[PDB]
């Protein structure tokens, strides 16, 4: 069989959880899915390593699919570090453990079920290359990511058949104490009717409330940014501008049960392909004391069959960072009110979205 | 003209040179990708860089 | 730095210099300002290269000041060092 | 009050001399000391910090070499269980680029400059001798893409790049393909960015390659000329080393003092709450971690057993300084010092490989020209 | 003589907290000489804005 292990911490119904289990037909594939469910809040990380530890000590598990409700980051790093020790893929496909890292370790088989910084760069250039939006202006801080955004966007525009053209590329500093000033003079020479920014939640705070300082908040100036600033779609700062656009996942179209099927289908898909070909079922050592001395046997040849992994027609493949090569990712527009709602969506490279013209 | 001229560059600059017709056949131009929305050159110019 | 000076020469069809208009006393549509030292007098400057010396500055967005060359003319090199427009 | 220092600290000889570091760092309300040492499995590191937090509540957290040389995977334990809490980390001997990111790091400091800062060594060195084309022999992992990424935007301020940068994969063997093709190249500055197994293996390539020899000049950093790389490293590579990188004594002395130091400063504060008086019921961000951790890189050291102690933006090191090696006649010399901003040549003269007293020009111009051409009737 | 004027931007001040409002309009200026007619203290709420 396959052990499989579906965690969800916080407010979930578990119940629907368990329908997609039996529900999941695998029987032409014959992966024969164990289902070992686990239920409890966040409370420790050591909880999560204690849970991770007796588990695969108890029945050998050769997956995990993770669900949270808390948007904190470090849920993510801790299972990236469990899956280089205890040689076993962790899915966070939806919480702390969906946001996706920047750098993932080699050893680790962690996978997400998110887009990575470039893919939602490029999403940008998609969205406003309809609307004949050509201009624009990069806003960045010293954010880790800040780099691959403005190069993913620079390395697009250098060779293409659109008149895409990009005018400033001015890069912010509020580490400084007192940057107030240096601020407003780098913020002072936008021109440009489009602005594309990269910050945190609250250094876009920052940001706008100087921007309109100068004013760069008209109806004829608009803003793109990513899903970092936005975070969670409910809390405004009462400074983001009435016509922002953010680019996120669809969340709301995607559930957890939804998540857990999917998750379910990555794991249970790449494993019945190795059994069948490879035929070696993955059976690390139970114990977690001296980890180092049980690295004599591998786990990398599931490793590459979660990468190409395809569902109903759904190509749910994996890179090596561990993000989606066509995840649903949905885009969000401020209305009248301080309220996100979505106005479309991209997915392989066929975006679409029920607004036309544009206001 | 073109290599009487350019014997004469490389006497008065000092470099040796070998030369070698364009295998694509043409002089230079940017045109379109399979369908990669990418440009690139052809001929000379595609061969210079 | 978009400031810069630009020398120029009278050349029958390239650069035409012109006195100012007597009237408004400052220089006309389509004939941009030149000075001219002989303590400065300003002329108009016209024609083909001033033209071309216009949609440069559009396009490459920079500013200028044009004055005629008082030292000689185009340039001529007279005991190693040069003298005029070069 | 009673405030914990404690550290996961590996070589327990060490933690003899560091209480004695906290003993006088209450005279220079209470800073109490809960080492631990650091035990060779990785797992149970993320479980023993929860039981060291669960019986010290520590402010911030120390970490240093342990007895195995991968020095890749050991600390990141810490950083990652601390970094719940935000609590910060202290990288008594980390190295590695990884950690001077703040996604993955959030609450991290260091007390030496990772591999990836020796390229801003590099372009004041290379600009000193006068080089100005220079070939990269980066690796593919994390560590060589941070290094690569350093020298290409600080080449920038001279609007100029790197003739052609080259990366290969981490633990080949068969290397020589991929240099070849920079055998051709006009550039003779060759910067090596491989580890110190990957050092060795170009290393004996360019040997057989005929690249080690005159009119050629090797750059490196500490991996590349340390370790079974410098047994096969050819002679005249003017590389880098770390004063006191490897001395885990002295960087503990200095290590307390600055979490020392920044206990009286975060004495007048606001809305100080203690850390979780144990982790497994605590879920919470503490807020006040990335208040101590904010200050802490704006606290800056006027002295220190390895000179000033000042943490940059990610919270790495700064105004640090490097030593200078020469391979001559199968062993190093020092011909180079480091200020932190400029480098200041030994007396000792420089052997270049080959013998070449004479500094190498670096960059061997082709005038072997190809030329195409086009069927034009009369041209 | 080569005169050209672009734009005669008219602003309003009795407004009650409608700085965002003038500041919106006063982007568009982009002459090197901008003829400001208005009283002394009317300039200094003007002049910071256009700072």
């Amino acid at each position: 069989s396959i052990g499989i292990a579906v965690i969800l911490v916080g407010t979930s119904d578990e119940v629907a959880i368990k329908d997609a289990h039996e529900k999941d037909d695998f029987h032409h594939l014959s992966v024969v899915p164990r289902v070992e469910l686990v239920a409890m809040n966040e409370t420790d990380p050591k909880s999560i390593i204690t849970r991770i530890c007796d588990l695969m000590s108890d029945r050998k598990i050769q997956g995990v699919v993770f669900a949270d409700d808390t948007d904190q980051e470090a849920i993510a790093q801790i299972l990236d570090f469990i899956s280089a020790q205890t040689l076993t893929p962790i899915l966070g496909i939806h919480g702390g453990s969906s946001m996706i890292m920047a750098d993932k370790d080699e050893s680790s088989m962690f996978f997400q079920f998110g887009p990575s910084i470039e893919q939602q760069a490029s999403v940008m250039l998609n969205i406003m290359e309809e609307y004949d939006w050509y201009i624009f202006s990069i806003v960045t801080t010293y954010f880790p990511g800040y780099q691959d955004f403005v190069n993913k966007i620079r390395s697009t525009i250098e060779n293409s058949f659109v008149g895409w053209e990009l005018e400033e590329v001015l890069l912010l500093d509020m580490s400084l104490d007192d940057g107030d000033s240096k601020i407003q003079n780098q913020l002072k020479k936008l021109q440009s009717p489009i602005i594309l920014l990269y910050c945190t939640k609250e250094e876009a705070t920052y940001i706008f409330e100087v921007a309109n300082s100068v004013g760069l908040t008209g109806y004829g100036y608009t803003w793109i940014v990513p899903s970092l600033v936005a975070g969670d779609t409910d809390t405004v700062p009462a400074e983001f501008p009435t016509g922002l656009i953010s680019v996120s996942y669809d969340e709301w179209d995607y559930g957890l049960p939804a998540r857990v099927r999917d998750g379910i289908a990555i794991i249970t898909t790449a494993a019945s392909d190795m059994l069948s070909e490879h035929s070696f079922i993955p059976e690390p050592k139970s114990s977690c004391y001296n980890t180092h001395e049980k690295r004599i046997y591998q786990s990398n040849m599931l490793n590459r069959y979660l990468i190409n992994v395809t569902f109903e027609g759904r190509n749910l493949s994996f890179s090596e960072d561990g993000y989606q090569m066509h995840p649903k990712l949905v885009i969000i527009l401020l209305n009248k009110e301080r309220k996100w709602e979505r106005v479309g969506k991209w997915k392989d490279k066929s975006l679409q979205m029920k607004y036309y013209v544009w206001p | 003209f073109c290599i009487d001229l350019l014997i004469k560059l490389a006497r008065t600059m000092n470099f040796t040179y070998e030369v070698h017709l364009v295998a694509d056949g043409k002089f230079g131009t940017q045109e379109r990708v399979n369908n990669s929305n990418k440009k690139e050159w052809n001929g000379m110019m595609g061969e210079l860089l | 730095d978009d400031h810069l000076s630009i020398v120029t020469l009278e050349e029958a069809p390239f650069v035409i210099v012109e006195s100012v208009d007597p009237l408004s006393g400052t220089c006309m549509r389509n004939t941009v300002p030149c000075q001219k030292r002989i303590g400065y007098i300003k002329k108009c400057c016209k024609g083909f290269c001033i033209d071309i010396l216009k949609k440069i500055s559009k396009s490459v967005k920079f500013t200028y000041d044009l004055y005629l060359v008082t030292n000689g003319k185009h340039g001529k090199k007279i005991n190693g060092t040069w003298n005029g427009m070069i | 009050k009673i405030v914990n220092i404690g550290a996961v600290l590996s070589t327990r000889k060490h933690e003899q001399m560091f209480r004695e570091a906290v003993n006088q760092a209450n005279k220079r309300i209470q800073l109490n000391a809960t080492s631990v040492t650091h035990k060779p499995n990785a797992i149970q590191m993320a479980l023993s910090v929860c039981e060291d937090l669960i019986s010290s509540q520590v402010y911030a957290i120390l970490v240093s070499h342990p007895p195995t040389p991968n020095d890749h995977f050991t600390p990141t334990p810490v950083s990652y269980t601390a970094g719940f809490y935000r609590i910060p980390v202290l990288g008594l001997t980390t190295r590695m680029s990884i950690y001077s990111d703040k996604s993955i790091h959030l609450s991290f400091l260091r007390t030496v400059p990772p591999y990836s800062h020796q390229s801003s060594v590099w372009f004041e060195m290379m600009r000193v001798y006068s080089w100005n084309h220079i070939i990269l022999l980066v690796s593919d992992d994390h560590e060589g893409r941070a290094a690569q990424k350093r020298l290409e935007t600080l080449l920038e301020e001279r609007e100029s790049k790197a003739e052609k940068v080259l990366q290969f994969d981490p633990g080949t063997k068969n290397v020589t393909a991929l240099l070849m093709e920079a055998k051709e190249l006009e550039a003779r500055v060759i910067i090596l960015s491989a580890s110190e197994d990957d050092a060795a293996t170009v290393y004996r390539a360019a040997a057989m390659l005929n690249m080690t020899g005159s009119g050629y000049v090797w750059l490196v950093g500490e991996r590349e000329i340390s370790g079974n790389a410098l047994r096969y490293a050819p002679d005249g590579i003017l590389g880098l080393q770390l004063i006191n990188g490897k001395n885990e004594s002295a960087h503990i002395s200095d290590a307390v003092g600055v979490v020392a130091q920044a206990v009286h400063e975060l004495l007048e504060k606001e809305n100080i709450t203690d850390p979780p008086r144990g982790c497994v019921g605590n879920t919470n961000i503490w807020k006040t971690g990335p208040l101590f951790k904010r200050v802490l890189m704006s606290s800056k050291y006027a002295d220190g057993v390895t000179g000033r102690v000042e943490f940059n933006e990610d919270g790495d090191r700064k105004f640090a300084n490097y030593s200078i090696m020469n391979l001559q006649n199968r062993k190093l010399v020092q011909v180079g010092i480091y200020n932190g901003t400029h480098v200041i040549p030994n007396d000792r003269k420089i052997i270049w490989p080959g013998g070449e007293t004479e500094k190498p020009r670096g960059y061997q111009m082709s005038t072997r020209l190809k030329i195409v051409t086009i069927h034009q009737e009369p041209f």
